[PDB]
């Protein structure tokens, strides 16, 4: 014990001017006398830079930081899947701990090309408005963009719950590791969502990554690259895993304040672009293996809030720039009313069809496309002067399908469920219907089917793929349930 | 190793005589008991009334139609 | 009506083993702390284990 | 611009800018133990009116602040050739500052070659050495002192804690 | 410690602590200052020397002057007393009804409580106001935001409000006046005593008024939302209770925070506005919930930057708004007592799957009729209800009646409203105005349902006029 | 000589190297250090400290710790054995492939050759899409810069434009892949092993690439570019080659200069920018042109930050450019795939002089319907019609069958088009305007434009469009 004491040379503001601690490891998180954290991020000549981990008030000058002589990793593995960490890995349920006594470090990189392999992977989020017109595979990054409960939220649940089934299932290659990182997220926020989990008790394959509202900035800040290193577990052990950034907004914001507070300046909307740097770091991370990893995944969902609206903004621009589509949630429509509610618009998953499901893919080929041509009439038609009647067909049709991606909350489906309810609709069966009787139509309709066309749905989802056998069976199933469903 | 376990011995001796005096343990200490008041109640308030401690007191909720 | 009357009891004696724990601590912490030096071979003991840091260290 | 050597101190308290240019100079030539000494007797030497506010006082004008020193270290043959720094130091303002560039120093070619408990218990013993933590542990073995609460005493402190830190 | 005043630098003194060096948030007593001429510290600077804050006056300072740090930060008085008196910031009576005479003391600061030790299902307090409950759902241990008319009997109103749930549940008030005028707030002492929310007969009345007007320094200003906080927090847990912070007014607060984010050299992020926004929030935010014992229950009056609030502060408040209350002029022009703007009362916990679908839908279908008959009253505006279908003549009289049912008296108010006020117990309350939905009520005169409490009173109020 | 770390601030290592004061860029080994780890000298901060940016993975860092100085820069591989290859900045198979042994290497950095050895000239170069070539006809050898925003379908537009043309080019083509998303170069990756344009039966594809993923550090990011171009001017200069320089994204290029600035102890400057960005612009699209041994041709993808090109940035940028394509957001969100900002994408070589009339006539008639009817918008806008007369709707109806026209499917992304998109050989692009403006269209659907490429089949269309 020498330098592994150091002395707080002055600190005030979280930023530790250490003394001593010059042999030092770069990025190395030391530790203090109050227990807490930092990372001697700048080591400079004379003392170290210590961003200092968490909130004080609680250090005063000549305050022993003592090396703790590592670099950065978090606690790592399944261990964490049943549980809700705070960004160190620590428990905040205070269920005990963890089992991740593994550790995996927060510096580690993104796959290089050969290491990776593009995504042609299903994952269905159970959403049908999801999985129809952002199908999903593993690995991608995806935008979610959508705002403060238009139940922005209420959609993941019902993502992650879908995934509950595969969890469920013994299928991994469909299981899904969930990773929530909540950013800024208030306790309260987070106490019924994690009630919600536990709830769902999918929570057994999830984590939560848990930095609410009060936490430091840097914690918020690292929070990200935890579930970073975590995720990427999963995945080299094959398993796909799914990292929900929700929400990046308030890291920067963080980050900025810190490098503000560290004195380094910034650019664009006040924040310094290396921002950037940490997004786009973070998120190369989010892959589709290559098959030397089990071919795993870490999908990224990565979630961002716009402020007004706006995504024009610099920081929306830029993790836009990143995604391979995003999601807009737009929640006009819920005011409106309808949940959900969405710029379909803009929702868009570039990769798209890469990331399908083939059952879905017989409808969904032809459904994006009806819906398309019904938004082509949401455009071409649709304000108060647009009509014939092949459009109004679309109109009415469109009207009516909008209702199946309508979507209560906490509560998703079951793919061959969506196909379904799509389907009827599809070769037009429900147009016959007004859009309000749709939703009845489809509970009901599900629930017979569910009932005595298990046969057919169970089927449909076997064959992965529908066929006309399929088709001419829901066919009848379907006009003449429909029949019984309105008489 | 000693030094630290050194602490331990001079509160687990405590302790003994303690829990080995539970009418006075030895320490009951006349705030300890105060405390206990203002927990108890507020524990009452979550948790419902009632007349007596054990059996209490019973009425048959009757329905009523229009 | 029954659970209620049992939850009152546990609950009691649930914080009576943590204000007998808070009391305790501050009662074991305030009746051990005194003649420590007057064990100048506590920090012989600390000698004892600095010498084997300085020796077992290196 | 000069190719040199700066040993141990280092450091660059600026004061350690500062002793670098004598942990080169004093060092080269090695009135190092000249100067090391110099200092030794300038500090207290120093630090009353031919320090002070007769002196430190910028209300003495500059020049005649040299000429003051150039009459306080051409005052002493304590800086035989060193003085010029002081004379500089002296234009420089660095005059209340030289404790660190002496101490950095002095230590500069003392903390060059020894060494210091910075330990989780009790020492301020020192060393001279640079290898160590072995022959001061039978001078810790051997003496019993200090302030006790000088270095840790790992007792109040650690130890203290931690029944409460379980709770 | 003592420290000496190194600095002087307006009220933030850097103070070399000669002695020692007493953590962050230390509050110093100055001494020689008969003043309780608080500093807070603020950074350890090196050399035991702290940048910290006087809050007060600087008054002739001679440097050097010794500050004896009270080694931690505030004690303030907090205890019941709090409730019926007036503290200013630093919990000295500006009542003058001697010291609030209190045995706990406070740091003023708090913290944000663990995920563990909260009420962690939040779970509406009910004002009594139909309007109110109707259209925001109000939450235990939330934070509602007050946008809102001017003194439109806002404080009335607002008095009211503890009247009716304070009251009625065995609620607690704290009112805390982050710069405000001294004479509003005077104004309101009357207002209070009047109300009867205070008493000038309990200390220990109902409400406790803190107060860091415009003229203190900021960090009076600054902390005495924290304080107030503080209080309530013993309120909440200690005293178990649902307290209601009035807060008087975030963003004022914002604004005194980020006053000295610049002056205190630091660098105030976005729109000059400081850094820290977020975590001071985050953690006031979070220092406010609902925990195992009580609520703090937060009414926190905001005061609208430039009517934006896309300022990211608001925006921010937005994400810690829960139920946003708007109080309407309109509807105050209309005379009506609420004066509520009852399509802006909301709350994002509003859902049908959230708030329930009957709330929720009672409401989609109340608001839905009231902008309906909104969409309507375009068009009445100009054509009348003639050539309307009976359905909207329905349900414009339904909703004028709804309105009017919407309209309620205050008590203390027999000057505004005309009357003594009712109190609405939910249950009856929205059970009304879905009566109105069945329609029940049309046949009857629909002014009968203005100003009145439970449906009933709003149906016999019809009886005696026909 | 041997360096010390004398602080890691940020990857800016400044490291203080005693007795040896290599020349500025200089790459500096750091010792110990298996992240091979160029240092590059960037300032000699005095003390024969220098500031250098670390370029490699770094933690672990003790300062002291030792640097042992290349004394001089980077030598890259340079020369053909990188096509194929998917090199890294410091010139290194990050397609993974065992080494990459281009015995020719290289310093990354040059000059601006001379005037006379730059294109003092340059003709058109068709690329056989409508709106691209007619509005900005394209020139041999010189830096076209892309402006678009995010992930567009930019990247799609790119490689569209690579697959129609990197194909047909026989030359060779430089990828320098800065900031590009490690994802999009497998995508590309996979296919180009795929295309088998790069096959790896010719590590003289017609393609190097150079990926320098945007999880790289800044500064590795940053001079990934340089890279690229050094291959790129061995190409040029010693294949004598044609080359094709995709660059996605020149903006991070730039955007790692601007980044790094402050902690440069420069001053990051408007809207944060480098200083340097000048220089750095100048230095990089200068080092760029059509020498007469090969020709650049530059493609490069510019990111426009934030959608804002006023931004010092982009705004530099124009100088050096030739052609300029900045992709619309409204053209864009109109669906419209090509998703164009026509009224800036353009080329100062548009001129009757150079392009024939015609074609520029006709553009400039174009150029200017769109523009009238631009005007008109803003009225419109609330206000509907009728308070125009109707041959300025005829203006706006052609203008917007154009628009339609404009859009012309991808044959690339029927992944994300469903749609298989159209090449448009020049003549009917300059015939498909002058009809549409001889009228010859103005009782069509304007659907029938919308998606296609030639403008016969715009008719074609049209005819089943009309029902």
């Amino acid at each position: 014990d020498l330098e592994e004491t150091g002395r707080v040379l002055s600190i005030g503001d979280g930023i530790a001017r250490v003394h001593g601690l010059r042999n030092v490891q770069a990025e190395e998180m030391v530790e203090f006398s109050s227990g807490l954290k930092g990372m001697s991020l700048n080591l400079e000549p004379d003392n170290v830079g210590v961003v200092v981990f968490g909130n004080d008030k609680l250090i005063k000058e000549g305050d022993i930081v003592k090396r703790t002589g590592a670099i950065v990793d978090v606690p790592v593995g399944e261990e964490l899947l049943g549980r809700v960490v705070d960004a160190l890995g620590n428990a905040i349920d205070g269920k005990g701990p963890i089992g991740s006594k593994a550790r995996r470090r927060v510096g580690l990189k993104a796959p290089g090309i050969i290491p990776r392999i593009s995504v042609r992977e299903p994952m269905q989020t159970g959403i049908k408005a999801v999985d129809s017109l952002v199908p999903i595979g593993r690995g991608q990054r995806e935008l979610i963009i959508g705002d403060r409960q238009t139940g922005k939220t209420s959609i993941a649940i019902d993502t992650i719950i879908n995934q509950k089934r595969f969890n469920d299932g013994t299928d991994e290659k469909k299981k899904l590791y969930c990773i929530y990182v909540a950013i800024g997220q208030k306790r309260s926020t987070v106490a019924q969502l994690v009630k919600r989990l536990t709830d769902a008790d999918a929570m057994k394959y999830t984590i939560v990554v848990s930095a609410t509202a009060s936490d430091a900035a840097p914690l918020q800040y690292l929070a990200p690259y935890s579930g970073c290193s975590m995720g990427e577990y999963f995945r080299d052990n094959g398993k796909h895993a799914l990292i929900i950034y929700d929400d990046l907004s308030k890291q920067a914001v963080a980050y900025r304040q810190m490098s503000l507070l560290l004195r380094r300046p910034p650019g664009r909307e006040a924040y310094p672009g290396d921002v950037f740097y940490l997004h786009s770091r973070l998120l190369e991370r989010a892959a589709k293996m290559n098959d030397a990893f089990g071919g795993g995944s870490l999908t990224a969902l990565p979630v961002i809030e716009t402020q007004a609206g706006d995504v024009s903004a610099y920081i929306p621009t830029n993790v836009i720039s990143i995604t391979d589509g995003q999601i807009f949630l737009e929640t006009e429509l819920f005011y409106k009313g309808i949940r959900p509610a969405i710029n379909v618009g803009l929702s868009v998953s570039r990769v798209g069809s890469a990331a399908q499901t083939r059952a879905m893919k017989q409808v969904a080929g032809t459904m994006k496309l009806e819906l398309a041509q019904y938004r082509e009439v949401a455009a071409f038609a649709q304000f108060g002067s647009d009509l014939d009647a092949a459009t109004q067909q679309l109109l009415s049709r469109g009207v009516r399908l909008t209702e199946l991606l309508k979507q209560g909350q906490y509560s998703p489906m079951a793919i061959e469920e969506q196909v379904a309810v799509i389907y009827a609709g599809v070769r037009g069966y429900l147009d016959k219907l007004e859009p309000s009787k749709i939703t009845k139509f489809e509970n009901a309709f599900l629930s017979h089917v569910i009932s005595q066309h298990q046969a057919l749905l169970g089927k449909i989802r076997t064959d992965g793929k529908i066929s006309e056998e399929s088709d001419a069976k829901l066919k009848e199933i379907v006009t003449n349930f429909l029949a019984g469903f309105e008489a | 190793l000693d030094p630290v376990q050194k602490l331990f011995v001079d509160k687990i001796r405590e302790y003994r005589t303690k829990r080995q005096t539970s009418g006075g343990p030895v320490d009951a200490g006349p705030e300890y008991q105060q405390d206990l008041d203002r927990e108890l109640f507020k524990l009452k308030q979550m948790y419902g009334k009632a007349d007596m401690n054990t059996f209490p007191n019973f009425t048959f909720e009757d329905p009523k139609f229009e | 009506e029954v659970k209620n009357r049992l939850d009152y009891h546990i609950s009691v004696q649930n914080m009576m083993r943590q204000k007998e724990q808070e009391h305790m601590i501050n009662w074991v912490e305030k009746r051990v702390v005194q003649s420590i030096s007057a064990q100048q071979e506590k920090e012989t003991i600390a000698k004892c284990i600095a010498d084997l840091k300085l020796l077992s260290k290196k | 611009f000069a190719k040199l050597v700066r040993p141990p101190v280092q450091i660059y308290g600026i004061e350690g800018r500062y002793a670098t240019a004598l942990y080169s100079a004093a060092s080269k030539q090695n009135k190092l133990e000249q100067v090391e000494k110099e200092l030794l007797r300038v500090g207290q030497i120093l630090k009353e009116p031919k320090m002070a506010a007769s002196l430190l006082n910028p209300y003495v004008k500059r020049s005649v602040k040299v000429k003051s020193l150039s009459d306080m270290t051409a005052k002493e043959k304590f800086s035989p050739l060193t003085s010029n720094l002081i004379n500089l130091l002296a234009e420089n303002g660095r005059l209340t500052n030289t404790p660190a560039v002496i101490s950095a120093f002095s230590t500069m070619m003392s903390v060059h070659r020894g060494e210091v408990p910075c330990t989780v218990t009790t020492a301020s013993a020192l060393d001279e050495t640079t290898l160590t933590e072995l022959k001061t542990v039978l001078k810790s073995f051997l003496s019993k002192g200090q302030v006790l609460k000088l270095e840790v005493k790992i007792d109040p402190s650690i130890m203290g804690g931690m029944i409460v830190r379980i709770g | 410690t003592t420290g000496r005043i190194v600095a002087v630098i307006g009220a933030v003194v850097d103070v070399q602590f000669d002695e020692g060096l007493p953590p962050i948030l230390n509050a110093l007593e100055v001494q020689g200052r008969e003043t309780r001429l608080v500093l807070e510290v603020a950074q350890h600077l090196g050399e035991s020397t702290v940048r910290t804050i006087a809050m007060d006056g600087t008054e002739g300072l001679v440097r050097g002057q010794k500050v004896l740090d009270s080694g931690a930060p505030i004690r303030i008085p907090v205890g019941p007393e709090t409730l019926g008196r007036i503290m200013n910031v630093i919990g000295e009576p500006i009542d003058e009804r001697g010291p609030i005479k209190t045995k706990q003391f406070a740091a003023i600061h708090a913290e944000a409580p663990e995920f563990v030790e909260m009420s962690v299902e939040q779970e509406i307090l009910v004002t009594g106001i139909k309007v109110v409950d109707l259209l925001a759902p109000y939450a235990k241990g939330g934070k509602i935001g007050l946008f809102g008319g001017a003194g439109v009997g806002k404080t009335v109103l607002i008095m009211e409000l503890i009247n009716n749930v304070a009251k009625a549940h065995g609620g607690y008030s704290v009112f805390a006046g982050v710069g405000e005028r001294t004479r509003e707030g005077n104004d309101l002492y009357h207002e209070m005593i009047e109300s009867g929310v205070i008493n000038l007969k309990d200390a220990t009345s109902k409400v406790a008024l803190v107060y860091g007007q415009m003229n203190e320094p900021p960090g009076a200003r600054a902390r005495v939302a924290l304080t107030g906080l503080t209080v309530a927090e013993y309120f909440r847990d200690q005293e178990g209770q649902d307290v209601l912070l009035f807060i008087d007014n975030i963003f004022r607060f914002t604004q005194a925070g980020s006053e000295v984010s610049a002056l205190l050299g630091r660098i105030p992020s976005a729109v000059g506005y400081q850094p820290t926004l977020a975590t001071d929030m985050g953690t006031m935010q979070e220092r406010i919930t609902t925990t195992k014992k009580g609520s703090i229950t937060s009414v926190q009056a905001i005061y609208v930057p430039a009517d934006d609030l896309t300022d990211p502060a608001p925006a921010t408040t937005f994400a810690h708004l829960d139920a946003t209350t708007v109080l309407s002029r309109a509807i105050a022009e209309l005379g009506i007592y609420p004066a509520v703007d009852p399509l802006d009362s909301t709350s994002r916990i509003m859902d049908p799957n959230i708030v329930g679908s009957e709330h929720y839908d009672v409401a989609r279908g109340v608001q839905k009729i009231l902008q309906d008959y909104k969409s309507l009253q375009d068009i009445i505006a100009i054509l009348g209800m003639d050539e309307l279908s009976e359905e909207d003549k329905l349900t414009v009289s339904r909703a004028r009646k709804i309105q009017r049912f919407l309209s309620q008296p205050f008590q203390v108010a027999e000057v505004f409203t005309g009357h003594l006020g009712k109190l609405v117990p939910l249950k009856e309350t929205i059970k009304g105005f879905q009566q109105i939905l069945a329609g029940e009520y049309d046949h009857l005169p629909e002014q009968a349902f203005y100003m009145v409490g439970p449906i009933e009173e709003a149906v016999a109020k019809a009886d005696k006029l026909a």
